[PDB]
């Protein structure tokens, strides 16, 4: 948090919204190759 | 069946790797393999609905 809040102090709304796409991009794409993988069950119908 | 059916037809020779129809007592004379037959039939028959 402190790094982040200070790299942002000369221009906060432009560089905070420059860097909303990589963080968000990297939690997204966290832990998809592992090969043991951990999940939680889940049932439902047909339909997707 | 549009393989079969082009202008250069007469003049081709065809390969065939594979046959039809199947000899289904060799798929069933594998020992023990009623169970592994049903989740085959199952995995490429079944369809899905509501």
């Amino acid at each position: 948090l402190r790094e982040f809040f200070i790299l942002c102090l000369p221009h906060p709304k432009k560089i905070n919204n420059v860097l909303r796409a990589p963080y968000s991009w990297f939690v997204k794409m966290w832990g998809v190759g592992a090969d043991p993988i951990v999940v939680l069950q889940s049932t439902a119908g047909d339909d997707r | 069946q549009e393989v079969l059916t082009d202008f250069r037809r007469q003049d081709t020779i065809w390969v065939l790797a594979l046959q039809l129809p199947v000899n289904p007592q060799v798929v069933w004379d594998v020992p023990r393999s009623s169970i592994a037959n049903l989740i085959m039939n199952i995995a490429t028959c079944l369809p899905t609905g509501e």
